[PDB]
């Protein structure tokens, strides 16, 4: 028995936006996990279609720490949106473990097609 | 009964004899690799959930080949068919099949797999990673198995030091083509895997000598063509064993036969980095980490440990 | 000498590597045997090929 993960993660939003400077506001579905020194956001998701900038406060609020993405996988779910169509985002060099997790608590979870 | 066997050997008419006593299990001491929420580890557990046939070839002498059928629930029944069902074109997966007994007034579902062999990847690595001179039964069965060397071999005793006796190297490199044939099965089943959209982590005790993977029973599913298997622990367990046994040497023939003449090489040439890559590429295509040829090109030491 | 020109000139950035160097120009090779065995494996003879 080797599981992909056992006991699962937490998530809140975030900001996103296209470039640099296009970070409006919350705009993504950002997955987490609470690392003791500072919490490592995972999965980010978008309805938009090309997103490659999101943009999130420092802990000390100084700073602001930038993510840009790899290109998007399509899939559409199922809940009280009927149809819900959207595109998956990895923060560029996540490796293979880490989207494991994150496919395996969505999956399981949340509704899929 | 009886009729166990006949529903067991099926349209392979095969000619099974029994490994227990009647349709009850057979408990094994065998090595896992696991992590679950409770445990986690590298070592030898105690295998019982299973009814093992061993397949009989003509003029009625015992081959290595065996029919292990388990016992299930009615939901990892259903699961593991449906996997099963999605990925039951590649050749590197072992051949399954679904159905249902009665062993009193129940119904209970049984899955088998044919055609397996006695021991696994996982035996094979334990074996040589903890190496006890007192008893090494597994080793030696494994050895004299697949005609590396004869029974008589063990009594030249320092048999297995590398000082004295150093020919032992010799016997040891007889399993190479073997190795590299379960690593390019192994490439063969992550691009099935990703193509399909299935997720899963890889060990080395769901793959037997042979090269076949079975048991997906910790695996789920996405959308086709977003599949992600995870091999980190997989490789890296099996790192310390290709050198030992010199897995990679049919590299060094004209078309990677080895019943065919050494390449002959410019001598004048020293680079050698597309070659790398290459077989970089053929076998360990799933491996995430970047690897530099180079290592004047590295990040930090950490790096350069892992390139070298 | 005009051997080592030749394999100089013959690299396509002008280095080679040092181990060929005297196994492609060297003018004469010396052959150390422990046995007669290996000296009827090798150097058999007045003319021998290596
Ligand atoms: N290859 C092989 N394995 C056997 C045999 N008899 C028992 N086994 C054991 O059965 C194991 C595979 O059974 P299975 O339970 O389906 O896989 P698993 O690795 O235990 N994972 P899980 O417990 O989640 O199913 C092998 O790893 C090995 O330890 C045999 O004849 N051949
Ligand atoms: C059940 C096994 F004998 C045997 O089936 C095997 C299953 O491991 P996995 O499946 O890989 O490991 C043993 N095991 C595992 C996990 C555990 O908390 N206890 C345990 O004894
Ligand atoms: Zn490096």
């Amino acid at each position: 028995n080797n599981e992909l993960s056992p006991v699962a993660l937490r998530q809140m939003s975030c900001a996103a936006g296209t470039t640099q400077t296009a970070c409006t506001d919350d705009n993504a579905l950002a997955y987490y996990n609470t690392t003791k020194g500072g919490r490592f956001v995972l999965a980010l998701l978008s309805d938009l279609q090309d997103l490659k900038w999101a943009r999130f406060p420092k802990s000390d609020g100084t700073g602001t720490i930038y993510t840009e993405l790899e290109p998007p996988c399509r899939f559409v779910t199922d809940t009280p949106k009927g149809p819900k169509v959207k595109y998956l985002y990895f923060i560029k060099g996540l490796n293979n473990l880490n989207r494991g997790m994150v496919l395996g608590s969505l999956a399981a979870t949340v509704r899929l097609q | 009964a009886q009729s166990f066997l006949n529903r067991v050997c099926g349209v392979s008419a095969a000619r099974l004899t029994p490994c227990g006593t009647g349709t009850s299990t057979d408990v094994v001491y065998r090595a896992f690799d696991i992590y679950n929420d409770k445990v986690a580890g590298f070592a030898k557990f105690l295998k019982t959930n299973c009814c093992r046939f061993q397949e009989k070839d003509e003029d009625d002498n015992l081959i290595d080949s065996y029919f292990v059928v388990k016992r299930h629930t009615f939901s990892n029944y259903q699961h593991e068919e449906t996997i099963y069902n999605l990925l039951k074109d590649c050749p590197a997966v072992a051949k399954h099949d679904f159905f249902k007994f009665r062993i009193d007034g129940d119904m209970v579902p049984h899955i088998s797999r044919q055609r397996l062999t006695k021991y696994t990847m996982a035996d094979l690595v334990y074996a040589l990673r903890h190496f006890d001179e007192g008893n090494c039964d597994t080793l030696k069965e494994i050895l004299v198995t697949y005609n590396c060397c004869d029974d008589d071999y063990f009594n030249k005793k320092d048999w297995y030091d590398f000082v004295e006796n150093p020919d032992i190297l010799r016997v040891y490199a007889n399993l190479g083509e073997r190795v590299r044939q379960a690593l390019l099965k192994t490439v063969q089943f992550c691009d099935a895997m990703r193509n399909a959209g299935i997720v899963g982590v890889l060990t080395l005790d769901n793959q037997d000598l042979n090269g076949n993977w079975y048991d997906f029973g910790d695996f789920i599913q996405t959308t086709p063509g977003s599949g992600v298997p995870v091999v980190d622990s997989y490789y890296s367990l099996l790192m310390p064993i290709l050198t030992l046994t010199r897995a990679l040497t049919a590299e060094s023939h004209v078309d990677t036969d080895l019943t065919k003449p050494y390449i002959k090489w410019d001598l004048l040439k020293y680079d050698f980095t597309e070659e790398r890559l290459k077989l970089f590429d053929r076998y360990f295509k799933y491996w995430d980490q970047t690897y530099h040829p180079n290592c004047v090109n590295c990040l930090d030491d950490r790096c350069i440990l892992h390139c070298a | 000498n005009d051997a080592l020109n030749n394999i100089i000139n013959n690299a396509r950035d002008g280095c080679v590597p040092l181990n060929i160097i005297p196994l492609t120009t060297a003018a004469k090779l010396m052959v150390v045997i422990p046995d007669y065995n290996t000296y009827k494996n090798t150097c058999d003879g007045t003319t021998f090929t290596y």
